[PDB]
DNA sequence: GATGTATATATCTGACACGTGCCTGGAGACTAGGGAGTAATCCCCTTGGCGGTTAAAACGCGGGGGACAGCGCGTACGTGCGTTTAAGCGGTGCTAGAGCTGTCTACGACCAATTGAGCGGCCTCGGCACCGGATTCTC
DNA sequence: GAGAATCCGGTGCCGAGGCCGCTCAATTGGTCGTAGACAGCTCTAGCACCGCTTAAACGCACGTACGCGCTGTCCCCCGCGTTTTAACCGCCAAGGGGATTACTCCCTAGTCTCCAGGCACGTGTCAGATATATACATC
């Protein structure tokens, strides 16, 4: 009967609605908005973690570490434009070599 | 007594190797020690303000994260 | 007493992957990811409640904020998935 | 004046509660009572200290007067710190003692800050701000010495900054007319218990 | 010569500037912008300063080296670093 | 029925200059200047009502927002002038 | 019967800024002393940039401010160039800058 | 010479360096390709606004990209210079 | 062909995935009142087109100006190697400082009357934009 | 040592500032709930320091790989003169829809009430880290 399971999501809906009430964003908050918002956040989280898990798998390690998210972000094209002004702790860089 | 020479002559070399530079010149060792210093001012003067406002003598990690977000260079990994 | 988003990211990771573990530091990155995108979209859609001289945030304003804040194909997939969530939310 | 002591005086008066701030400013004896009459004592503390600094912007300021204000602040908050008890042996006006201690300490290191205050039972409250030979003296971590002319005992405040403890001990022993300094087990919070455990033995040796 | 050194450092992830000199530098610069008051950095925030400083310097030297290959050089002169800041603004 | 800030900029210009006229286009620039700085400061100080878990905007938050949003000497003159305005506002 | 800016000793309004700062949804509670301070800050900024503009206006033997004068008064001063960095003034043009 | 007079002349006046109707037809052609079928009305001030933004952006881009031709010893621009100038920023 | 270069395993080491207790924030219910969605309207701002001019763009051409390629001297930089200095571990102390729990009060939303400060429309007239004329400058 | 650049003057013209009507939004004033300043107490986590120890920096000597100025060559933009062309100005019609008002209705907000979920705490135990030792890749 919970609003997370009623819409078939995984991210919470009551917490997002609580942060849209107490966030000073508008005077009234509709009911059709935060379910849409949680669905978009769940899609972006799955979009990152799929590439992160595949890059972790190709390095023969069964654990996700921030170097793997660094590689997955900087190798993808869409997240290169979404996260283009982002530094990541314990990051490292891409293996960039260039000659003359 | 040197106070900025804690940045060493090869630590700049390690940062240039991470950047991918084959052969550093000379006076770079006197140039980068300028630039870093300037950047730290535009964090620390921007990060000592927030902790001045909340009546706290402790400069937490969230204050530096907020100052770096305000500068434009968003940092994620801490909090 | 100080909440976070670790459990939900862990559930999504165990959904789309069988047994891929995640360290306790990189999970922190995910917190500062998704306490950030929510700051953009649900911030920026608030601005569209001000230019049109309104006072509400419905699903349509969040839809336009997703159309703005994301590049092309990712925005198309997100807007295609969100209304798919809303339509099965309405007929509860 | 410089633009460092104003932050110190502002922070010190922000630490003072409103219950006895007028008592502190009357006992400090630095501003005119007409300027005490001018200042509103009914608005909040985040502008009363601004008005008091703006009074002290015009007339007079130093580091010595701010240090003496810090001494009077510390004299009414003895419940906060934890004290230590010393004693000299192997061996009188206090003016020569002040001059000797200040000159010995300023010959020991480059940058120190010494401040005195006279109190009854021949007491002297000595605020010391330590430093190095390259930096300014840190005002915010002082070291306080309660010294008596009659008894060879001295009450010592702890601090974050150690490594100047035997230097201060030898400089105060040479600054006094003595040769030995001890360090007993007596480390407690309240000054009256240390006072009693010294004076029950000293007045009735 | 150097080529075994680059491909070792673009693999690891640890800090390069040592923690204690960077801490002394931050405590030096901080005391000038607060009117002579000490502070107490949490042991987490200095990592945030150091990670932002490393990321900024690495991106800066990458762009400066992108400038050095334009003019036929391989050597990275101080004319190159003071020009990759006025372009970026 | 649609207000602007032309009259006040004209009064300030006739205060600090005797007869220097201003065109009807450049005045528009001044509107989009000072409907912008007010969007920054009184926007950004709102953020400092959220990090410290408050709900008010007093003079102190606007003071810190001016300390942040302006470079050095201009910020020093602005913070020196604003409290000078407030102190003669309080004793009305 | 008595104006707010006249108590403030200012020229920019006070009630209009307070009305926008309530209706803008920036916080659910607005302190009383805030918009007076904010209006004084805005007055000092506009006074500074018009004071720099009028000198360049008399420099070109003119008395009517065109946007080119505002462009020059922004770009020649250092601290306003730090402030108004990512702003393209309309009908503005560029500085005389050669080589 | 000639160019030394033209740099002094064009940096003095504040005109529009691009003609109106070709820029308007280009903006309408780009606007047709998004959300097809319907036309889109343009107010006469909005096209002037977008033209001022595009002119200020292109002038700032050429003035920024010229500094990577004095740096290489050359005098003349190249498309390598413009592509590198966009590579530095991140646009 | 010796120096890397990848792999087997040793074990050891601690983070972490997991299980439990538990406090409180999310769900159910329902009234109510302002937000707004739909309907109509009328003007007002935009679109389309005729037509004539006039600056403005396109196109050949040649000529100097500049980019590019090779090249020699040399000097400022990498590397090898002994030292010596400062950085890390880690351990102790140990106390200033976050924070958080009550309180009580000044203070800001909330609301009815009322009036002038500021907005819309109008009308010049001086400031200014352009056109033509008289006084300097480098090749 | 004279066409080109700069200052100056005259004249139309048109928008900038003064002026009036007015209306609605800012002022004044009295009411009440409560947000937050203020004090004091409690755990904790940051700083100072010290001994060791050792990993890395420091200083230097030297070989040599690029930096740079020079110069020859060849190609390639810019100024110029002629022809062509479409941008613009001003007008004229017309009509699509932008802004305004009405009106109902419905949907979110507030308050109360009930309990299931997400967080702090604690713990065995597998993933990797580093380390040594051994089978391939190579200028």
């Amino acid at each position: 009967k919970s609003r997370s399971s009623r819409a078939g999501l995984q991210f919470p809906v009551g917490r997002v609605h609580r942060l849209l009430r107490k966030g000073n964003y508008a005077e009234r908050v509709g009911a059709g908005a935060p379910v849409y918002l949680a669905a978009v956040l769940e899609y972006l989280t799955a979009e990152i973690l799929e590439l992160a898990g595949n890059a972790a798998r190709d390095n023969k390690k069964t654990r996700i570490i921030p170097r793997h998210l660094q590689l997955a972000i900087r190798n993808d094209e869409e997240l290169n434009k979404l996260l283009g002004r982002v530094t990541i702790a314990q990051g490292g860089v891409l293996p960039n070599i260039q000659a003359v | 007594r040197d106070n900025i020479q804690g940045i060493t002559k090869p630590a700049i070399r390690r940062l240039a190797r991470r950047g991918g530079v084959k052969r550093i010149s000379g006076l770079i060792y006197e140039e980068t020690r300028g630039v870093l210093k300037v950047f730290l001012e535009n964090v620390i003067r921007d990060a000592v303000t927030y902790t001045e406002h909340a009546k706290r003598k402790t400069v937490t990690a969230m204050d530096v994260v907020y100052a770096l977000k305000r500068q434009g260079r968003t940092l994620y990994g801490f909090g | 007493r100080k909440e976070s988003y670790s459990v939900y990211v862990y559930k999504v990771l165990k959904q789309v992957h069988p047994d891929t573990g995640i360290s306790s530091k990189a999970m922190g990155i995910m917190n500062s990811f998704v306490n950030d995108i929510f700051e953009r979209i649900a911030g920026e859609a608030s601005r569209l409640a001000h230019y049109n001289k309104r006072s509400t945030i419905t699903s349509r304003e969040i839809q336009t904020a997703v159309r703005l804040l994301l590049p092309g194909e990712l925005a198309k997939h997100a807007v295609s998935e969100g209304t798919k969530a809303v339509t099965k939310y309405t007929s509860s | 004046m410089d633009e460092t002591v104003a932050e110190f005086i502002k922070r010190t008066i922000l630490k003072i509660p409103m219950n006895e701030l007028t008592t502190i400013l009357k006992a400090w004896d630095f501003l005119s009572e007409n300027q005490l009459q001018t200042v509103n004592f009914r608005q909040r503390k985040e502008s009363v200290v601004q008005h008091l600094i703006h009074l002290c912007e015009e007339k007079r300021a130093s580091i010595s007067d701010a240090a003496l204000l810090d001494i009077i602040y510390m004299q009414f908050h003895q419940h906060q710190k934890v004290w230590d008890v010393f004693q000299m042996s192997k061996g009188f006006d206090m003016k020569q003692f002040k001059n000797s201690f200040k000159k010995i300490l300023q010959r020991a290191l480059k940058n120190v800050t010494v401040s005195f205050r006279e109190t009854e039972e021949n007491a002297v409250w000595i605020r010391i701000a330590w430093g190095t030979q390259y930096t300014k003296p840190n005002q915010y971590k002082p070291t306080y010495v309660v010294y008596y002319s009659q008894t060879p005992y001295a009450f010592t405040s702890s601090s974050m900054l150690r490594r100047n403890t035997p230097l201060l001990g030898q400089a105060l022993t040479i600054a006094s007319k003595h040769h030995q300094i001890v360090k007993m087990d007596l480390r407690s919070r309240y000054l009256d218990s240390l006072k009693a455990i010294v004076f029950k033995q000293y007045n009735q040796t | 010569g150097w080529l075994k050194e680059i491909r070792k450092l673009q693999k690891s992830t640890h800090l390069l500037i040592r923690k204690l000199p960077f801490s002394r530098l931050a405590r030096e610069i901080c005391v000038k912008f607060t009117r002579g008051v000490d502070f107490n950095w949490q042991a987490q925030a200095l990592l945030a300063l150091q990670e932002a400083a490393e990321a900024f310097l690495v991106h800066l030297f990458e762009d400066a080296y992108l400038l050095t290959l334009h003019a036929g050089r391989v050597t990275l002169f101080p004319k190159d670093v003071q020009l990759a800041r006025r372009i970026r603004g």
